[PDB]
């Protein structure tokens, strides 16, 4: 399904 | 004290830009963890250094049966170690990319301990998550919620209390963490909102590719749901993905205390909840103590691992990472 997703923050 | 030769290395679990997940034997014990090995050099050149602490702080800090409880924490000259309980089960996002959706009532079974779990970290940790995803979703051996990786987590937020960091996963945005305005507790429950609808509904509520667009439509879109979806779970779902947090489920005083009254959770008793007492409808089908079919073949086939007092800015000592949780 849907790719993996990344955590991120700025 | 703990080093790394306490253990032996047996499968990858998973890897990423700052490290990777390694099933382990405590050599001692014979007992089975999932050790977290993050590069000191990757995390100081990102600008994580902050919120590794935050995860091994938030890990320490927490006792409960739906987070991932920790039984050490120690570092070498490169290297951050956490070493976690093994969940079996692996990742929510592992199951859904295979089975497409869940039933109802199965993924009722992991809101409610999705909940309980961000109750007790609202309530009496002041704490607030700002992560939920289907990747940071584990099953244990018996089939039980474990929320993982706390490095985005804020502490020291009281009920109404404000955050203001721009952070998390971009397809689990909150509206009000998109409007970069100040935003309270209640993106816990929009991200519980997207991780439900991804379960009942086979797919997430916004996406597209480009971030910009993604975003448009976080912000912009009224939520709309599969029509095979029932009308108590339609209820839910549409309170908790309210734009504003003020209308939000869980937006206002009460925070959890509103989600659990709904009437889609209607005779779940919370304290069975809780005590786990709530039989999963998934049990993990391990055949060994080193099973790991709920992992990635991309991992599981590959190979593993690749001056106690060196304090230097690529690689710092870290304060803390000299735990051990007591019996
Ligand atoms: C300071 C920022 O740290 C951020 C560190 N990263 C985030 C990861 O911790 C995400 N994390 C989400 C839950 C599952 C997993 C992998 C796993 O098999 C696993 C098994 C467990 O019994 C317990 C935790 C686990 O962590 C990875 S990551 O992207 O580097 C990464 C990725 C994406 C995949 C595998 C390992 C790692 C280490």
């Amino acid at each position: 399904g849907r790719p993996r997703t990344t955590s991120f923050a700025e | 004290r703990v080093t790394m030769n306490e253990f032996e290395y047996l499968k990858l679990l998973g890897k990423g830009t700052f490290g990777k997940v390694i099933l382990v034997k405590e050599k001692a014990t014979g007992r089975y963890y999932a050790m977290k090995i993050l590069k000191k050099e990757v995390i100081v050149a990102k600008d994580e250094v902050a919120h590794t602490l935050t995860e091994n702080r938030v890990l320490q800090n927490s006792r409960h049966p739906f987070l991932t409880a920790l039984k050490y924490s120690f570092q070498t000259h490169d290297r951050l170690c956490f070493v976690m309980e093994y969940a079996n089960g692996g990742e929510l996002f592992f199951h859904l990319s295979r089975e497409r959706v869940f039933s109802e009532d199965r993924a009722r079974f992991y809101g409610a301990e999705i909940v309980s779990a961000l109750d007790y970290l609202h309530s009496e940790k002041n704490v607030v998550y700002r992560d939920l995803k289907l990747e940071n979703l584990m099953l244990d051996k018996d089939g039980h919620i474990k929320i993982t990786d706390f490095g985005l987590c804020k502490e020291g937020i009281k009920d109404g209390a404000t955050m203001k960091t721009f952070c998390g996963t971009p397809e689990y945005l909150a509206p009000e963490v998109l409007e970069d305005n100040d935003y309270g507790r209640a993106v816990d429950w929009w991200g519980l909102g997207v991780v439900m609808y991804e379960m009942m509904c086979g797919r997430l509520p916004f996406y597209n590719q480009d971030h910009e667009k993604l975003f448009e439509l976080i912000l912009m879109e009224e939520i709309r749901f599969p029509r095979t979806l029932g009308p108590e779970a339609k209820s839910l779902l549409s309170g908790l993905l309210k734009k504003d947090p003020k209308q939000r489920l869980g937006g206002g005083s009460e925070d959890a205390k509103e989600i659990m009254q709904h009437r889609f959770f209607a005779g779940i008793v919370w304290q069975h909840v809780y005590e786990k007492k709530l039989s999963p409808p998934f049990k993990p089908q391990v055949t060994s103590e080193t099973d790991t079919r709920y992992f990635d073949e991309e991992f599981t086939a590959q190979m593993i691992t690749i001056m106690e007092c060196v304090d230097s800015e690529r690689r710092p000592h870290f304060p803390q990472f000299d735990y051990s949780a007591s019996s």
